[PDB]
């Protein structure tokens, strides 16, 4: 009569390492780490993304006017731009402070467009044949940003002093923009805005804007050797936007009403695909589906996900050494 | 193994054990069979489930990394982005790696002591009355039916018998 | 005849987590966290910190007529600014580089108010007349920063080429202001300073500066639509400031001898009393008196502070499991 | 305990010891009594005394976090500066309260080692001269007065005598 | 040492056993030597080995520091970059010495279990034929020539001889 | 006749600390750290670094005519900069984002000087005569940086509009410099430039420049009351420059076609000796030869170096207790 005292073996091949001894068979264990992705975009929170699909962010937030598909109201749980987009800065110049409007953007959850400035607030000057061969829509062959107004001077009497103001009366910060243009030499400067000393002046309570053109003939770009300095800024509840120019403005048109977001916010540079599909966690390379603690597909994501770690495997021991025989 | 138990003075684990960790195997006139001990195995799933749990809290925040972007005039603030990013990045992989490896091993140490206890438990309990044969095998010098068997089990062997 | 092996067990109910276990009552522990603050500001290594009270860290440092209670020399172990205090900039415009100026103040450790420029400094221009209502002393209803000088216009002939200089002999660097007004219009333009391009120009061994009045209607923030850009700089030891201008000049007036701080360093936004006490260790939301490893009080502090963590409880087991019977 | 003696094969503590951690319950013909080993008891105090103060000694760094501000042009650096101090608050955090978890867990492991070995070393003194009950008590074969008790402690036990 | 033994009921080492970390030494009618059993010496060498080259491993990433400069109107990103760079180097200089602490401290047990074990291995084989002394000695009751040694040291003794 | 299990003793005196016990004595250990450094520079992959010698960077990079030695092409592992190099800046004023400019330097490999506008580029004007006694060489007294050209005014017929133009038609970026004279005073303005208000203006597909000169006198620097503005920027491949001026250019005579690092890159500013060696690690206090895994010696290096860390000592036990008898 005997009684004999044992463990479990079994037939894993599963193994763990530890500090003393690589490749240990182990009886149980668990995985900590996820490395599959789909390789997809999907809805965060039931919210779908916003697809930039051929323009850029500043071709869409400008209004350039082949990114009509996206002109208007738009929502976003993040944001995706594919790396070929081709409307951006259709007229050749820059927008300033670029990188410090793509990170306000994507902090954003909604934008809602509306009319800031009716071509009607600048009075003695033309506002209908501000347009451009460097700014084609898909019909006509010279266009121009749909939240701009190029304004130029009427028949030939001297560019007068123009005015515009707005009191934001709402609860929402806005996002708007404008220019003032540099022509190639001063008698295209002379044709447009007539002759004298030009400014661009604009100021909030808590905002001062003032620069002149600066004349100058640049490499040409989309078939153009002037510029144009955009530039953008918000503002906030109880603020009061006052315009004051006599040349050179690139009007503020259309504008944004901006609801900034609790949560995160992402601006994905990816050609992946966007589908019809609801996730938790959605990386730049693809969606993670899991209840596991690591990740090495991606540092960057939206939602909830595992943190990331540049480990193949993290298998956790649970049972003991497998020693079957 | 430390303790001396796992692949040790018990050379092999019972694929025959299913129900279990840790168990017996006896040998009687009413035949053979494999019992798991649940008080020790049980014991040992709190134990390892809680420290997988609590592994698993500790690493519930995560990093994270921005899509910001910087212009050519920015390579000192851009670069300092990305080194602390990627800072972050290996301590956090260095954490979760030696974490595992640590515990790892002393996971394995905990399953051999409790073999090795359970071995120890049923060794006082019998003293005298059976033959230690070195390989975590008592032969009983008495008569030992299933009551018998089921008492040295639960703990209860009765010694002044027999 | 017997002896027994066993081990302490007492009336403890303190209780320790380990990774195999929740809740195990142990004979001995000792707890690595404080929780605790005293909810108050008090000295540090025997030296008060500066009260603001009802200024803010510009009107202190600018000279608002309402903030003589804190003019001249201050001496400090940190510096703590009421959330409401109203007096700041009280004549409407922007502070340059004002996060910058925040934390260099934030660096020091006392400053010496002195004369730098006095008004005769400046030759054929009035500095008797340059008050507004906008800056009210608790007195006149119509004064100016102490530190500087709104220059004017004389009788009616023109606005000279005014001049200044101050080589600074002295061991410490110096904090000074100036500005750059901006009229709303161009007659009050010219009711103040005359005809003809102004401009302001400054310049030292390391650096330079040149700004011309930018004419604008803004909207009314204390009751004026004209504009101030105020500005700072250091002038190092060694180094000689030299002012020219004809018009527009805010000047220097007062300025200030810094001492850089040895230690940290700390600007703190809080509500909270300043009493008459001792601290090694003061933290934005109170003070910790302790010999413990770890806090969960604040990050922000002043002083030796123990390590800022999140958990509510770090207790260390010593002694053994308690098992009474 | 993975050593097995700690709310082990020794059920339960003494509240009555309570001049040391670790020690003994003799009872003769002078009657019964507690006393602390005090050479098992003073060496535990001292290594855990010593890791206590390596564990402060080593946390005895501070990562300070700082009150400057950022216009709303420089919502990218301000985002670096929250997402840096909060890295490393979350690394330390982890740091705490793992080592916390893991120290407890070694620290009760110590203690129950301890009881063991000193266990132990009563047992390899008396051999055959005294009776092993099973629950760390040994009842003697023969009489043991006071000297003989404090001979056991102080590991001089005289086998060959008696 | 939590197992016992190192320092413990085996009071020293052996400086004439050159040749391995733990062993025998033996003496019979043809005499005395020490001789390192290999199979549980090799086998602590690997898994140290194992231990320095996994923490080598673990820790062979560089955080990088870098030469920029910041002008007196940057001050905040300065001291930015400079918490930054002094805070992963307190990290990595508390994970450094922490675990080297820990590790050392784990070693120590390693040893001191083997050695323990290694003990066990013996005592089980011998049983009643020699008489344990408590220091890791045994005192055979039986004449063991050279082939008897060498059996007891390769654990394939014949207790039933003799 | 017995036998006895024992363990390992021997001579050691090395000694490691536990989390339980300091100076333990060990049979076996080994030593993690380096504190051992050779107190000189040396190659890195063989390649020898740049020594700056009396030369600061922008002395070197500028053209400073006392950098001779340095002048052409370089090929450098990192560079080297002398703490008492006294050929800068020679002729006063402000290297434009100077901390931006040392971190892409840093960023490169080696630069090839070539001629990007030679002096007949001007067409009106003077190239011959814009030297200065605050940039002596080491024969003449009054010369001038070897990158650019001080352009004067001819015989006193007016400033003309002056143009020059390089497309990028090469591979490699180039790193170029020009500079805005600013004179004390409007006489010598007037002397130089002749009357008007002048500019400088310039351009690419990606970059716009535009500046006025700002008349004032500085404190005196290197005997000038006058001051120049530098500046720098990189023209890309396929990128074209335009620039347009009728006064006050420090023209762009040569520049540097830039090779950017696939490693690292350093700027070390150390008074060390650079010797004959070979290193495959270096920090700014000296080399490392090891294969341990951390030093504590300097944060700073560039090659493969071992974990900086603030310990003395990181001794791992590797064998046990040493208890000999
Ligand atoms: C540990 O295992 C032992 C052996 O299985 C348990 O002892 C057994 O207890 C049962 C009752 O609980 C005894 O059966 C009884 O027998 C009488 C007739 O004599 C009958 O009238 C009762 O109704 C009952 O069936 C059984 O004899 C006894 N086995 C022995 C003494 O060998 C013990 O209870 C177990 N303890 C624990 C804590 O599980
Ligand atoms: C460990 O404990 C034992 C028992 O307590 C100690 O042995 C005892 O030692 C004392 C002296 O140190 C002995 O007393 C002596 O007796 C003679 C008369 O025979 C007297 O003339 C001396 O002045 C002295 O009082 C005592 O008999 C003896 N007990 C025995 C042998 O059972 C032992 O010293 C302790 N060792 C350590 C290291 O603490
Ligand atoms: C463990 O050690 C024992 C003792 O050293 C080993 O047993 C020994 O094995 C050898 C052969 O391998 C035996 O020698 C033989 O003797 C016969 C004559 O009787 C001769 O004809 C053969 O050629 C051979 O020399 C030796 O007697 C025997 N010692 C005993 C039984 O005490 C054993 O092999 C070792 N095992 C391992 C796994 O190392
Ligand atoms: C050992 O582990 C490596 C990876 O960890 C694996 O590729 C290899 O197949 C393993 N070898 C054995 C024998 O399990
Ligand atoms: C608009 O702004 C002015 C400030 O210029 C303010 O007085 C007025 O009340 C505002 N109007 C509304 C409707 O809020
Ligand atoms: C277990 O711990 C939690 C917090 O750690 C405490 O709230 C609870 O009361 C504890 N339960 C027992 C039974 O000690
Ligand atoms: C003041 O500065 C000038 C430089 O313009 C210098 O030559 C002079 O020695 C300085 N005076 C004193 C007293 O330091
Ligand atoms: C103990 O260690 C310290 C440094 O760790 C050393 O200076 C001292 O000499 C050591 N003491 C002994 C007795 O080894
Ligand atoms: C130089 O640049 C112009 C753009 O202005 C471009 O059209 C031309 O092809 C370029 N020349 C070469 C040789 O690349």
């Amino acid at each position: 009569d005997k009684i004999c005292i044992g463990y479990h073996a079994n037939n894993s091949t599963t193994q763990v390492d530890t500090l003393l001894e690589k490749n240990v068979t182990v009886t149980h264990s668990v995985e900590l780490l996820e490395n599959q992705k789909e390789k997809r975009f999907c809805k965060i929170m039931n919210k779908a993304p916003l697809d930039l699909k051929d323009c850029t962010i500043e071709g869409w937030i400008l209004g350039n006017p082949k990114c009509d598909l996206l002109l208007g109201d738009q929502s976003w749980s993040y944001i995706v731009e594919r790396p070929n987009a081709q409307n951006g800065i259709c007229y050749p110049g820059v927008l300033n402070e670029l990188e410090e409007l793509k990170a306000f953007i994507g902090s954003g959850e909604r934008v809602e467009r509306f009319e800031m400035f009716p071509k009607s607030t600048w009075a003695g000057v033309d506002t209908s044949r501000g347009v451009t061969n460097a700014c084609p829509s898909y019909t006509l062959d010279s266009s121009f940003y749909r939240n701009l107004v190029w304004l130029v001077k009427t028949d030939s009497a001297t560019y007068p002093v123009i005015k515009g103001t707005y009191n934001n009366t709402g609860t929402q910060p806005i996002l708007y923009f404008w220019g003032v243009h540099h022509p190639l030499d001063t008698t295209v400067q002379d044709n447009l805005y007539g002759s004298g000393d030009k400014y661009v002046r604009m100021g909030t309570e808590s905002m001062n804007f003032a620069k002149s053109p600066e004349i100058a003939a640049r490499p040409a770009v989309n078939g153009q050797r002037s510029r144009i300095d955009y530039y953008w800024s918000v503002l906030r509840p109880g603020e009061t936007l006052n315009v004051e120019s006599n040349g050179n403005l690139i009007a503020p048109w259309y504008a944004y009403k901006f609801v900034s977001t609790n949560k995160k916010g992402a601006v994905f540079k990816s050609d992946l695909p966007i589908e019809n599909c609801d996730a938790t966690c959605q990386t730049i390379t693809g969606v993670l589906r899991t209840n596991k603690t690591f990740q090495n597909v991606s540092p960057l994501w939206i939602g909830e996900c595992p943190k990331y770690v540049k480990s193949e495997s993290l298998r956790l021991a649970t049972g003991l050494r497998n020693v079957p025989q | 193994g430390i303790f001396g138990a796992i692949a040790g003075f018990i050379e092999g684990g019972w694929t025959g054990m299913i129900d279990g960790w840790y168990g017996y195997h006896h040998e009687n006139s009413q035949g053979s069979g494999y019992a798991a001990d649940r008080e020790s195995t049980q014991k040992a799933i709190d134990g390892i489930t809680n420290k997988v749990n609590s592994i698993i809290n500790k690493m519930n925040t995560q990093f994270e990394a921005v899509d910001h972007e910087f212009s050519n005039l920015e390579r000192r603030i851009g670069n300092l982005n990305k080194r602390m990013e990627d800072g972050f990045l290996d301590v956090w992989t260095y954490n979760a790696e030696l974490l595992v490896l640590l515990e790892n091993e002393r996971t394995l140490d905990l399953h051999d002591a409790n073999v090795k206890n359970l071995y120890e438990k049923v060794k006082s309990q019998l003293r005298d009355n059976a033959n230690d044969l070195g390989n975590g095998c008592f032969e009983f010098w008495h008569k030992c039916d299933n009551e018998c068997m089921e008492s040295v089990k639960n703990g209860t062997y009765d010694y002044p018998k027999y």
